């Protein structure tokens, strides 16, 4: 992965 | 004058000593051992990777997620990870065996954030589903679900005795738990509620630092409810990025950037005091070496790898 976009 | 001296460095001097190559997609967080002999990382591709934090070195790749990584932290005694994944769960991994001794299951949604009480008894999770959640390390059963915000929750920590845990949300409040009985103790949104992307107690507890999505951190007194510190200059209105303090030489705050760059300013006096370059993608996190004046930086799809810088104070 939701951190990476 | 022939008796001029070099002044005391008022700045560090951060310099890449190692590119650490390996994920396959982003990096999504990089983390120090306590004993300081490992860097965790976790990624996007599903997996995470071990380093010696000294040397760069390639050690393990620990696997079992099914869909990608966005967080993982170490336990107190170096022993163990836990990490937090898109596929809902949260696992608890030995590292010398890089065996998952639990599954974590009850979120309903992307798991994003993750840490151990500073005992390690307990880990604390937050998640897309607005939630966080209290999880007993020996038994991977959930203690407790606290209905923690109304929009994702982006950052999860204890304090220095693990009495209290600090959250942060898209919602754009901050807000401080008990942990024994899972009751809210504080919330700020002292001003406007851009999202909190960020939020970490400082290492004395009595402090936390909050990333916000408008290019913003921000060092509050809790127990005031006062902003005691801003800093600016860097980029940040898209992505949840890791702050730190440095406290083994100089007082920093290191945070990544959307503009690709480590930003590192003087805590007390708010200046920009060096930017790291190298990396080719956002630097989604930052972390700090426990004892020696070590960063590690980790960036997203356009660069995959984890650099490793060092200063001299």
């Amino acid at each position: 992965x939701x951190r990476a976009x | 004058s022939a008796t001029q001296s070099k002044p005391t460095p008022v700045k560090p001097n951060y310099a890449l000593k190692f590119t650490l190559a390996g994920h396959t997609k982003a990096v999504s967080s990089v983390k120090f051992s306590p004993n300081g002999e490992w860097l965790a990382s976790s990624s996007a591709d599903k997996l995470i990777k071990i380093w010696g934090a000294y040397d760069g070195k390639f050690e393990k790749t620990i696997s079992g997620h099914k869909l990608g990584i966005s967080d993982v932290a170490w336990s107190s005694d170096s022993n163990l990870l836990v990490s937090a994944s898109d596929d809902k769960t949260l696992k608890i991994w030995d590292v010398s065996s890089g065996k998952c001794l639990k599954t974590l299951k009850g979120h309903s949604n992307y798991v994003f954030c993750c840490n151990f009480n500073p005992q390690s008894n307990l880990i604390v999770s937050g998640s897309f589903d607005e939630s966080v959640r209290i999880w007993d390390v020996k038994t991977g059963k959930c203690l407790k679900t606290l209905p923690a915000h109304s929009d994702p929750v982006s950052a999860v920590h204890f304090n220095r005795d693990g009495s209290l845990i600090v959250s942060s949300s898209y919602d754009g409040l901050c807000r401080i738990w008990d942990t024994a009985s899972g009751q809210c103790l504080k919330t700020l949104i002292d001003d406007d509620n851009p999202p909190v992307s960020f939020v970490k107690f400082s290492p004395n507890g009595k402090y936390i630092l909050a990333a916000t999505l408008d290019n913003t951190l921000k060092l509050w007194d809790y127990s005031k409810g006062k902003c005691l510190k801003t800093y600016t200059g860097h980029k940040n209105e898209k992505y949840c990025i890791f702050a730190n303090f440095s406290v083994t030489g100089g007082k920093w705050i290191v945070s990544g950037s959307e503009d690709n760059l480590v930003y590192i300013w003087n805590l007390q006096t708010k200046e920009i005091v060096q930017k790291l370059q190298g990396h080719t993608d956002v630097v989604i996190s930052t972390a700090c070496h426990p004892t020696e004046n070590i960063i590690a930086s980790a960036a997203l799809e356009n660069d995959k790898t984890i650099k490793l810088w060092k200063s001299d104070c």
